[PDB]
């Protein structure tokens, strides 16, 4: 995969240009709240299990039809898959928001997602807001306006850090779109 | 033809002579070939969605009592 | 590419796991030193230009064979081309001292190089003369700060224990 | 002409479209991974001791009848099987082609190339289940135990899927009895430079693919590697 | 088009044999309660329009989700696009009763219906709810066995005819599957 | 045991290469982080029998069910094998705050747990309120250090997430 | 496995105690001698390439007899594998002076390895040798006592660090000789 | 196509909730903020032709390989097509930048753009550089710091829609990988 770091690289590559004093200052900027994105993103790991009970039930409960006979979350097994890529997205978004960059996205989990999906019978309509849920609960658990939880943090701001998973949950609702 | 037509010139040209404008339709329709006669879906489920508007064609290919025009012959 | 992050990203996703704690704290690793070699970086970037003319004739200093006819760098715009060689290993690891792993080398200038140099007789255990030549040509506290020499140096002979 | 679905004669779009070209692509890099895998068994000019076919004359065209029809089965896997066949074998090429982003890039585009790597890359090393021989019933309970749970998904649900079966035709399994019992034999008769070098690749490969920083799966790894050379992937059902 | 007249004829024509009176005695009996197939025929183009509104609106009480958001019937074109689609099926079938084969039925309207459906996010497993209701209401109207509008009609068996259009019915839903 | 340690030396093991820069500074990250994630270690190691005993009939307050019989709070010596469990945890806690990642904990508390509760009729929904007792009680900087409430709450919610 | 901080850990697994004041001296001077512990790591990743080099030529030249036909240096094959197990005990020392403890020796170099070398023909006498002089060329780079290369450090003194490689050397030279 | 304001009207038709007043504070000062947007487009659109022509001969002179004989720049008849396709990205761009949204750019562009320029032959690690040139440009265009031309402009901070276009280009960028 790649990062932050190495996304000013490859950029430099293609100009085969030293990173000098200029451009550096994107990052001399970054590594200057390192811990604030320790301290974002220790806020998704430590509720992990959770947010995906609250996403997949909250899918089921506005989006009926997939508890249905035959539907796509009746089947014991499939409910069981449902969960187990609600906690493979979760990963990896948080892997994304770890390392700064969303190389690690379109390789590993977007790619050919899309039409394994479609090949599947998944209904993509309803798994973007199982998706957009984890939007929602992600940039709460960030800015610390979550309703049921909070941690404790040193004050200042994080809405450059909560601007960074929501680009990176509609990555993954416009991949499998 | 006339949200074909660039210039108001050629708009006017259009609305003058209605035989002109189902020539420029059949200029248009040559030049970039979006006929059905060189229509190639990729897939199986691509020619299945050509099909399901070509039924709709041949419908205007009948008249609206169920007998055959001559346009389709 | 093979970083900091990148290794502990791979490492967890062998499993399959979450971000652990020990994932949180080899990133915090990743910052104060990230620093000492973010100043060995632009100060190489700003000075690229005289280090190859210091390690192009350093090469040619005590290998002045490579200059006869019957070898691979017979005439003036091989010894050119021979200028340009090394400014692109002196540009991968200028790329190591942002990424603080050796992602940009292991790929892009080892990967490959046994065998190119092998078949077109370009010698490795003469070209590595150049490279060691800025080894110690390193003056810790006039170049740069103290704990910069002792991670440039270091990816320096990691080139030297890679290509011999 | 309008199209197939009504009124029409022949089937048409016979061109070589974007998935058929990205199947010939992925072809053609299977039959490149499995020429670079084969070049560490013949690396001289002879043919190894573990290239061989089988013993009995109509047995070794047997071999490619039988694994033309298996072929025809990893074809004829349901489309759940066929998805969780994709990104399982995504995700142990990744762990194969460990540290090159090069070669990690190259697996995610092509399909077929996830299966030719990590079916060669265990032959490369030998960490097959075939190629090991436990030097006593110590280690042989040890590799016994583990293949039993491999083989629990060659039945999901108690009744069988069609990538464990071994017998296509009439009279077919029984070649595939011998064809292994040779191979154990020749495993136990091959040499003994090669054989040191098969368990510590193989204790190697269980580290690496399926323990991941456990301890305790790392120690029963590197007391019995035969056992870890039984260990695979679990797209393979049988 | 292979009719039930013409069933027959490509299958002496696999082997260039005359058709003869032994072939014809399945043809004969054919031809002698067609005055039946054109009573039973009668019964469902009679009754078309309110059979795919029986059966759509039968899919939606079973299955609340499919008007529901993300649900496939959800907006007024979808389920005006379902509707659409509700009365093909039935136009198909009454094809393939008049014609006695359902060689109408497989290449003019499932040659492809599996992967329309798959590519569209269509969801197999409410079609088959949406056609087997339509497969209850054939075998309603061929045996005159309607609880809520029976038809006025000659005396005699029919039981033959209820078995062959519930005999078109499973094509359509183990295609489109 | 997954640590900050046993992490880098994997990942040069399957690379089959020396341990690089990039490995280097993973243990940088046990230099700053390890002053306040041993702060909370000898915290709970001085005083583990008063944590083990007002959060474990907390287990029993928000269960008080079990006392019925055919449960698994029916007799004294059940309780007492109760209170054991939770600090059996602390004590993994514990092991996990002074090792620096997740290893004590993964491999002697959470792998085979999710076997031996479902057959012996333990409900895990029992003990996970015990555990988060434990993390909604402790105050920032009364109990311990900023930081170190920060990292002692970080390994409890991950055994929060493991069981549930 | 096991490492420095996991071995307090299992030593107190081994009474089922906790970590308190009692363990932590050995480990609150870890941190402390953490940086004397990355700068020994540096100084011999540095060097690897002689370093075997200077060990198997170093054997040469007390013992030509595997130079002699029928050794284990006759064949480029087998000269190979000399210096490729050369640095790889080289490196799983380098392990373990990362980790602070030998632990990674006894199940990936010193398991099996004696019943390895007899079906090799390995010669016992070799093996001592070759890891004796490369331990007298280990400390010399960690003491900065190696008289054709020098390198810059920070001061202090360093023989606790070179006592802990000298403690991994005759470990591994003595069950395979 | 969608814009930016149909952007959160199908976010908020998922859950069909009506409009609130909390979403429409990211649209509440888009109004007031999209006075500076008309500025932007309107200094990219009266540059258009001569940006094309700055990237591709900025392509030229960094790769040399196009201009080979039998290269993918080689005939008039290929560089033609090499300035179409860098105004088509330009027009397409200009269009998302508009409407705030990069809905209009990945579906009648990019959709369908990777597999092409393999079926050509176009070489993609070219093209990245041809269209990260029109990076280069539309983030000095923007923000006025264009080092030949400067436009009036009212005084005031544009680093948001230099950020949006900057988050555009990437995403043919993206597209093209
Ligand atoms: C049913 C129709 C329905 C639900 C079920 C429920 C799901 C839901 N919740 C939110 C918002 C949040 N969800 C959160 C998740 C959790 N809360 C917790 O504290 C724990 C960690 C976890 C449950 C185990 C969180 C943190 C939030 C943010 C607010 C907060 O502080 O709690 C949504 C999103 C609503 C939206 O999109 O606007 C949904 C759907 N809600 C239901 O309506
Ligand atoms: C799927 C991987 C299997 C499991 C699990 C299993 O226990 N056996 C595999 C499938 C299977 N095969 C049979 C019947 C036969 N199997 C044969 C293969 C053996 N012969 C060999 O040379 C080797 C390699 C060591 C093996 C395993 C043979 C021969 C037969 C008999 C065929 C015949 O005589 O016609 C069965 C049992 C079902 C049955 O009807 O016997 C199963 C489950
Ligand atoms: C926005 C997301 C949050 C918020 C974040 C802030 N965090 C700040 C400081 C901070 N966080 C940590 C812990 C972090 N570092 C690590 O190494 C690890 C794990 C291994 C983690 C989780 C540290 C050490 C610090 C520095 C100060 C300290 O010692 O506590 C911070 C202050 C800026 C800074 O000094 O970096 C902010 C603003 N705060 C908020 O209000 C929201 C909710
Ligand atoms: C849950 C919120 C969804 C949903 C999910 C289902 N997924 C099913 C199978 C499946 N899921 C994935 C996703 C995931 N696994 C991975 O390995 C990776 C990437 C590395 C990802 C993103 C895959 C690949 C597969 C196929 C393999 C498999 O079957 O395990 C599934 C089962 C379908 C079935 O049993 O036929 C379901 C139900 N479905 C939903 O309704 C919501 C939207
Ligand atoms: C309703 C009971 C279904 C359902 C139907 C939808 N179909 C949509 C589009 C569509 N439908 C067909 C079926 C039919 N029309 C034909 O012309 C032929 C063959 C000649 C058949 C079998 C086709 C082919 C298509 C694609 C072409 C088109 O646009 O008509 C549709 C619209 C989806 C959308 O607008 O995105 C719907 C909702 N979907 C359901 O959920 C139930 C099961
Ligand atoms: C004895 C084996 C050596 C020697 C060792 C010492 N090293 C000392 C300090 C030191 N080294 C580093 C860099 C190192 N730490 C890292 O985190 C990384 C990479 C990420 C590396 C390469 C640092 C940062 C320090 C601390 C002082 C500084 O900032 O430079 C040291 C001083 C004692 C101490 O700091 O505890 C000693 C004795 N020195 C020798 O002379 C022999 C050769
Ligand atoms: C220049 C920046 C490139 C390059 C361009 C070439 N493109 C060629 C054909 C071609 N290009 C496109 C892309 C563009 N045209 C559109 O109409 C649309 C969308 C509306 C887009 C994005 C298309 C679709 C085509 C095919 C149509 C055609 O025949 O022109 C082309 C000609 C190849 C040839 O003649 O052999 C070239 C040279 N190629 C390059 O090397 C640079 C990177
Ligand atoms: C079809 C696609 C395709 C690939 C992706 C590669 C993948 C690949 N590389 C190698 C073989 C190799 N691969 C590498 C490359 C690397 N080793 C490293 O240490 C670096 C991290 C990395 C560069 C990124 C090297 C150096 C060899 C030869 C020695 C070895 O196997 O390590 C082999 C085995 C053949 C052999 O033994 O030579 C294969 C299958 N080859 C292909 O044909
Ligand atoms: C890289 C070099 C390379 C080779 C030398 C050949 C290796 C090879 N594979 C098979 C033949 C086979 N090889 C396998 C592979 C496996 N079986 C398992 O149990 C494991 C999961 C997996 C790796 C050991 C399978 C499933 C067959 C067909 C059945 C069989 O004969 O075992 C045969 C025919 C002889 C036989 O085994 O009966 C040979 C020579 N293929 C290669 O790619
Ligand atoms: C939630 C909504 C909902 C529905 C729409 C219906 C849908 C529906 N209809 C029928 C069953 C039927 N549906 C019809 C169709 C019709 N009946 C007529 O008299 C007309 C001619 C025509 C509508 C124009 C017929 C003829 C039957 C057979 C029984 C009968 O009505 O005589 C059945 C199977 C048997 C049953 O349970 O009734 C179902 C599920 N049921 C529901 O629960
Ligand atoms: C013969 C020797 C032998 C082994 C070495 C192991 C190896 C092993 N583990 C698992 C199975 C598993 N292995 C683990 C791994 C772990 N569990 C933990 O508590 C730790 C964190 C981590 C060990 C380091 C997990 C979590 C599962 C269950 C999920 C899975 O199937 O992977 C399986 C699949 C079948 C099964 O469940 O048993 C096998 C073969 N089992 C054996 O029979
Ligand atoms: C290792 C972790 C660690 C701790 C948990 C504490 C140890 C500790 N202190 C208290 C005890 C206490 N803790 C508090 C603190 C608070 N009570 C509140 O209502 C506020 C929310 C919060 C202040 C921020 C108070 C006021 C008491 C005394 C009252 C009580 O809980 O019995 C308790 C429970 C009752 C008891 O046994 O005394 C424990 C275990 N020290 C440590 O080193
Ligand atoms: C028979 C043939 C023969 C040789 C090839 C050399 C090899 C050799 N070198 C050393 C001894 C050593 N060898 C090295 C290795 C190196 N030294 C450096 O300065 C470089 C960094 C690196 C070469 C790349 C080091 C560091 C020492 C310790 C002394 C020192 O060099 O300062 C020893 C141990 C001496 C002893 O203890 O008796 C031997 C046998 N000597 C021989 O007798
Ligand atoms: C070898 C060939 C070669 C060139 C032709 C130039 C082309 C060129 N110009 C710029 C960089 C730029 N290029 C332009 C483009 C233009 N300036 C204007 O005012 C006009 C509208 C338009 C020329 C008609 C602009 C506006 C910038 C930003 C800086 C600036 O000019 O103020 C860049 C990107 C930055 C860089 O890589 O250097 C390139 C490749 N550079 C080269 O290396």
């Amino acid at each position: 995969m790649l990062d932050a770091f190495s996304r000013v690289v490859v950029n430099s590559d293609a100009k085969a240009a030293y990173v000098g004093g200029s451009d550096l200052q994107a990052l001399k900027s970054f590594i200057a709240d390192g811990n604030k994105r320790l301290d974002a993103v220790n806020s998704i790991v430590s509720n992990a299990s959770c947010m995906v009970s609250d996403a997949v039930s909250g899918m089921i409960c506005e989006n009926p039809g997939l508890i249905s006979p035959g539907g796509n979350c009746y089947t014991n097994r499939r409910m069981a898959a449902c969960l187990r890529d609600g906690e493979i997205i979760l990963r990896y978004v948080s892997y994304a928001l770890l390392a700064g960059d969303a190389s690690v996205l379109e390789d590993r989990c977007l790619n050919g997602l899309k039409e394994t999906y479609i090949a599947l019978g998944v209904p993509t309509n309803s798994s973007i807001r199982a998706v957009s849920i984890m939007k929602a609960q992600a940039v709460a658990f960030i800015t610390n306006t979550a309703t049921e939880r909070k941690m404790s943090f040193a004050a200042g701001d994080c809405t450059s850090l909560a601007s960074e998973v929501a680009s990176y949950f509609d990555r993954v609702g416009a991949a499998i779109s | 033809a006339l949200i074909l037509a660039q210039n108001d010139h050629q708009e006017k040209q259009y609305i003058k002579y209605p035989k002109l404008a189902a020539a420029a339709l059949m200029a248009s329709t040559e030049v970039t070939r979006a006929c059905q006669r060189y229509a190639v879906p990729e897939s199986i489920e691509e020619e299945f969605l050509a099909a399901s508007v070509d039924k709709v064609n041949k419908m205007r290919g009948t008249t609206a009592s169920g007998v055959y025009k001559s346009s389709c012959v | 590419m093979k970083s900091v992050i990148t290794t502990v990203v791979s490492a967890a996703d062998a499993a399959g796991r979450f971000p652990s704690n020990s994932d949180l704290e080899s990133i915090q690793g990743n910052i104060q030193r990230s620093a000492a070699r973010l100043e060995a970086a632009e100060k190489l970037a700003g000075n690229h230009e005289a280090v190859v003319k210091e390690a192009g004739d350093a090469c040619f200093a005590k290998y002045a064979y490579l200059k006869n006819p019957g070898e691979a760098g017979e005439n003036q715009e091989k010894i050119n081309k021979c200028y340009r060689d090394v400014d692109h290993y002196m540009r991968l690891v200028n790329y190591c001292l942002v990424v603080g792993g050796t992602g940009p080398l292991d790929e892009w200038g080892i990967a490959g190089a046994r065998e190119v140099y092998r078949t077109l007789n370009l010698p490795t255990s003469a070209y590595v003369a150049s490279i060691a030549y800025t080894r110690d040509r390193l003056c810790v506290p006039r170049d740069m700060s103290a704990q910069a020499g002792v991670e440039f140096s270091a990816y320096l002979d990691y080139l030297i224990n890679a290509l011999s | 002409q309008t199209g197939l679905v009504n009124s029409k004669f022949s089937a048409r779009m016979a061109k070589k479209t974007a998935k058929q070209t990205k199947n010939k692509v992925d072809e053609y890099m299977a039959r490149s991974v499995q020429r670079q895998y084969k070049q560490a068994a013949v690396a001289t000019g002879v043919y190894g001791t573990q290239c061989t076919e089988g013993t009995v004359k109509g047995a070794a065209e047997a071999s490619r009848s039988a694994a033309l029809s298996r072929q025809f089965r990893i074809k004829q896997r349901s489309a759940f099987s066929k998805a969780h066949d994709l990104f399982e074998f995504r995700k142990h090429a990744i762990i194969a082609a460990a540290g090159c982003s090069y070669e990690e890039k190259m697996v995610t585009r092509f399909p077929k190339l996830a299966a030719a790597m990590v079916l060669g890359q265990t032959e490369m090393m030998r960490t097959c289940s075939r190629y090991v021989v436990p030097e006593s019933v110590e280690e042989e309970y040890m590799a016994a135990s583990v293949d039993k749970q491999m083989k629990r998904r060659g039945a999901p649900g108690g009744v069988y899927s069609l990538s464990c079966a071994e017998g296509v035709a009439k009279g077919q399994a029984e070649i595939a009895r011998v064809s292994a019992l040779g191979a154990a034999y020749r495993a136990a008769s091959k040499s003994a430079s090669a054989v040191t070098a098969e368990r510590y690749n193989s204790m190697a490969y269980g580290r690496v693919h399926f323990a991941h920083g456990c301890s305790y799966e790392e120690q029963q790894f590197n007391k019995y590697p035969a056992a870890a050379a039984a260990m695979r992937s679990d797209s393979y059902g049988y």
